[PDB]
RNA sequence: GUGAAAUUCUUGGACCGGCGCAAGACGGACCAGAGCGAAAGCAUUUGCCAAGAAUGUUUUCAUUAAUCAAGAACGAAAGUCGGAGGUUCGAAGACGAUCAGAUACCGUCGUAGUUCCGACCAUAAACGAUGCCGACCGGCGAUGCGGCGGCGUUAUUCCCAUGACCCGCCGGGCAGCUUCCGGGAAACCAAAGUCUUUGGGUUCCGGGGGGAGUAUGGUUGCAAAGCUGAAACUUAAAGGAAUUGACGG
């Protein structure tokens, strides 16, 4: 991938991870 | 590798140069980077100068000129062949092409 | 240039010339006839300003309307309190020409 | 020139060089006697004076401060002090 | 030209116009042919002037900052 | 005009019509596009001034003047740029010698003296002591307000 | 010592009304209850009496001002504009 | 280079190699001292006193003609300023910038210059407290500095 | 309007031409390998307010300095919050085309935004991919500012001043050309030189490629996110500069 889009994908994944952890 | 010493633009002691829009595709180009052509063309064609002179109500009427400054991004400049790629040694000169007066 | 010049001349009237700060003492000095220049902040009450101007007209002494206020005139005098009216007994520094 | 004589530079380059970059520092300024017309006394004036020099016997200005050198008022004469 | 002649107009001043504004300033391909046809139709020609709208500065031109990608 | 220049245009708005004759009066003037574009050139500084000035008869005019720095005949330097203070002094000078040629006279003798652009000529003459200028003209003037349209004034402008 | 980290004057509202609303009302309450320097007597005794009314304790001068500040930026620009139009109107 | 600017200027004064008094100078040491006393009573800072003396009275160096520097002479007579000249001017500049800034809140350039000026003030004050020119407890307060200058 | 179209607007006068009005943006050409600013950045006129480099100085103080963990100010654009404003452009969205498909490139419309005020955020290929201070080491022609000196031309005036040119010198800058100074893997660099002939002072920072700027902890933020920041495991290369060939819608 383009590095910028890998960065965007990682940011989306990190928001999802934060939401999952906050749900607990 | 660094292709050009000036990085393809005239910005030397500046932080920021305001952008302009390419006359062909309306791309935002830094003003010092864009290719500028100042065309000064007869407002009538050289084929039609005689017809306009004959149809003129005046005798010594000087035909008006048309003064247009055109800005190009390098993409449109290369596609329109105003500029061409050059050899590694030939890139270094800045002398404009001759006007070919004769 | 006028404001900074008058501020510097006021600073040199302080520490080198005899002055007096305040309304009551200014009136007392004027009616003793030894006040040579009276400075009024633009913050001054209009009645007080008019009365001091009348006193100065009687005493044949000059009045300068400082382009500050009582706080800024206190700062120009170098004090940490507001002064609204002040008088100079003798400048010692050519603020008042001989 | 590998064999320039640094010890003994001729006065031409000694003068063209900057005041600090000379072999020994020398100021480019000087003092001048100034004569005001209609007056007898002589005023000693710095060539690069930053203040308006005035005569004490006449209410006339002798020089006006400029960027580099005091411009003498017209009609005034001047000579150097000991080169 | 024939309409002007039948309505009794003989000479014409000329005002050439391009799109102007923030858009292109070069006149289109039809200006030369239109003016040459007017001249060759018998109409007399007087003053000629460009009246293209030139902004002292305009609103943002359309196309985005990356231009018209083609 | 019989033999004047061709790059100067006048507006000449119509106020009154009588019989088969429409009658015009001054509304503004402008230089032509080609003349202005030919005057604008590189390696030189142009000074632009504008002034709102009222005539004696109540016509308010906005005047726009332009000037361009001139290179000397023996000049070797490519560019002829005026410094900012020089440009400011030139602009102030050419504003204050457009005011006084309008304030103290009527619209008729304002128009007849901007017909040869004598205002620009004296502006160029006056500014030579700061920086030489060559292409000095009153680039434009526009009418801002008009005084009530006195028909007698219109008729004396047309006839005698 | 420092008693609150960030709430300051809106610590009296406790946990109620929402953090953003308390933050919004905080600066308004601070300006409401602040003492301004009187422009007539020079003392810092000009405080709000009612909404829009600002009274000075010393010279007993009452001024019509803003709801929460002594003067509003709108009114300041208005005063400057009126002065400019007056000096343009007369000559 | 400059302390707080990216400038590397060289404009200085080139004191001549001849320390001797010129023969055309008729002013004696006491005469120059009296001139300095009169100018100091008039209120001139030592830099201005030197400038006036060099421009008008033709004296090249007060130290060369009298043997003492201008501040030394003023302090010996007992009329040297309470604050040093340069510190006083730095505080004056800081007060002026603060006065401008309290009306122009958007002047972030002025805020940056104010930070530079106050840093210079604190460094110079540290130097003077080290040299015991200033009291050991002397501190520059932005609120109360306005009454010290002008 | 486009490659061609079409969505769309149009006998209700669309487009076009003329005269006005209103609004909000934007300051073309002049505009440059020009200037200023710590950077970000800065271009209509005029006024006010403070600030500043360089220059000139036979002024003053006399080492007051350089770089700097922690801390602090500013910090494009996008984004967030509150209030105004909203012309144009235009994320999202809708539609028409193109296509095998077309959530796109092209076209029409259009929300947030783009504008101003106040408060956040602190990130950019925030670049010279190049720390600051100091010294030395080639030539040349220019350019910007300041100063100095000179044949002359020009502006008025009666002459010098003072401007505009011309010829030089000095200092501080933006740079450029050239060179077997020298360096470098080379591209190239008068600095990226004065380095095995290795030491001027000082700050930050890298240790094969991935995992990974990830997990977790802490901290900042309204949020988006910012700062600090692993390991398991995996891999024999990944990369840089140049040469030849092949290929290029
Ligand atoms: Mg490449
Ligand atoms: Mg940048
Ligand atoms: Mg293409
Ligand atoms: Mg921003
Ligand atoms: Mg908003
Ligand atoms: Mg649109
Ligand atoms: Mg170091
Ligand atoms: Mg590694
Ligand atoms: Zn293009
Ligand atoms: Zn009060």
């Amino acid at each position: 991938m383009r590095a910028k889009w890998r960065k965007k994908r990682m940011r989306r994944l990190k928001r999802k991870r934060r939401k999952m952890r906050q749900r607990s | 590798t660094k292709k050009r010493r000036n990085n393809g633009r005239a910005k030397k002691g500046r932080g920021h140069v305001q952008p302009i829009r390419c006359t062909n595709c309306a791309r935002c180009v830094p003003k010092d980077k864009a290719i500028k052509k100042f065309v000064i063309r007869n407002i009538v064609e050289a084929a039609a100068v005689r017809d306009i002179s004959e149809a003129s109500v005046f005798d010594a009427y000087v035909l008006p000129k048309l003064y247009v400054k055109l800005h190009y991004c390098v993409s449109c400049a290369i596609h329109s062949k105003v500029v061409r790629n050059r050899s590694r040694e030939a890139r270094k000169d800045r002398t404009p092409p001759p006007r070919f007066r004769p | 240039k006028s404001l900074e010049s008058i501020n510097s001349r006021l600073q040199l009237v302080m520490k080198s010339g005899k002055y007096v700060l305040g309304y009551k003492q200014t009136l007392k000095m004027i009616r003793q006839g030894k006040a040579k220049l009276v400075i009024l902040a633009n913050n001054c009450p209009a009645l007080r300003k008019s009365e001091i101007e009348y006193y100065a007209m009687l005493a044949k002494t000059g009045v300068h309307h400082y382009s500050g206020n009582n706080i800024e005139l206190g700062t120009a005098c170098g004090k940490y309190y507001r002064v609204c009216t002040l008088a100079i007994i003798d400048p010692g520094d050519s603020d008042i020409i001989r | 020139p590998l064999a320039k004589d640094l010890l003994h530079p001729s006065p031409e380059e000694e003068k063209r060089k900057h005041k600090k970059k000379r072999l020994v520092q020398s100021p480019n300024s000087y003092f001048m006697d100034v004569k005001c017309p209609g007056c007898y006394k002589i005023t000693t004036v710095f060539s690069h004076a930053q203040t308006v020099v005035l005569c004490v016997g006449c209410s006339t200005v002798l020089c006006q401060p400029t960027g580099g050198k005091a411009r003498l008022t017209e009609g005034c004469s001047f000579r150097r002090k000991q080169h | 030209a024939q309409r002007c002649k039948e309505l009794g107009i003989t000479a014409l001043h000329i005002k050439l116009r391009a799109t102007g504004g923030n858009r292109t300033k070069t006149p289109g391909p039809g200006a030369q042919s239109a003016l040459r046809a007017l001249a060759r139709s018998g109409m007399k020609i007087g003053r000629i002037e460009d009246v293209t709208p030139i902004p002292s500065d305009s609103t943002r031109r359309k196309g985005g900052r990356r231009g018209r990608r083609l | 005009q019989n033999d004047e220049v061709a790059f100067r245009k006048f507006k000449l708005i119509t106020e009154d019509v009588q019989g088969k004759n429409c009658l015009t009066n001054f509304h503004g003037m402008d230089l032509t596009r080609d003349k202005m574009c030919s005057m604008v050139k590189k390696w030189q500084t142009m000074i632009e001034a504008h002034v709102d000035v009222k005539t004696t008869d109540g016509y308010l005019l906005r005047l726009f003047c332009v000037g361009f720095t001139k290179k000397r005949n023996n000049q070797i330097r490519k560019t002829s740029y005026a410094q900012h203070q020089q440009v400011r002094q030139i602009r102030k000078k050419m504003m204050e010698i457009m005011t006084r040629e309008v304030q103290t006279n009527d619209l008729k003798e304002v128009v007849n003296k901007l017909i040869p652009d004598s205002i620009g000529k004296d502006i160029e003459k006056a500014c030579q002591s700061i920086y030489p200028l060559h292409d000095v003209f009153v680039r434009k003037v526009k009418m801002l307000k008009k005084p009530k349209f006195e028909l007698g004034k219109l008729m004396e402008l047309h006839g005698e | 010592a420092k008693r609150t980290k960030k709430v300051g004057i809106v610590g009296k509202y406790g946990t109620r009304y929402g953090a953003s609303l308390r933050k919004m009302v905080k600066k308004i309450e601070i300006s409401q209850h602040a003492k301004y320097t009187c422009s007539f007597c020079g003392k810092t005794k000009m405080k709000r009496r009612a909404v829009g009314i600002w009274h000075c304790g010393s010279c007993m001068k009452t001024v019509a001002g803003g709801a929460w500040t002594y003067n509003t930026t709108s009114a300041v620009t208005v005063k400057s504009a009126i002065r400019r139009l007056k000096e343009l109107k007369d000559q | 280079g400059r302390m707080h600017a990216p400038g590397k200027g060289l404009s200085q004064s080139a004191l001549p190699y001849r320390r001797s008094v010129p023969t055309w100078l008729k002013l004696t040491s006491d005469d120059v001292k009296e001139q300095i006393y009169k100018l100091a009573k008039k209120g001139l800072t030592p830099s201005q006193i030197g400038v006036i003396l060099r421009d008008s009275h033709g004296v090249a160096q007060v130290r060369f003609v009298t043997g003492n520097k201008i501040l030394r002479i003023l302090k010996s007579k007992g009329l040297a300023p309470d604050l040093p000249e340069d510190l006083y001017h730095l505080i004056k500049k800081a007060v002026a910038v603060r006065k401008h800034l309290e009306r122009n809140r958007k002047d972030k350039d002025a805020k940056f210059r104010l930070i530079l000026i106050e840093s210079r003030i604190h460094r110079l004050a540290r130097y003077y407290k080290t040299k015991r020119v200033l009291p050991p407890n002397w501190k520059y307060e932005s609120s109360t500095a306005s009454a010290l200058v002008a």
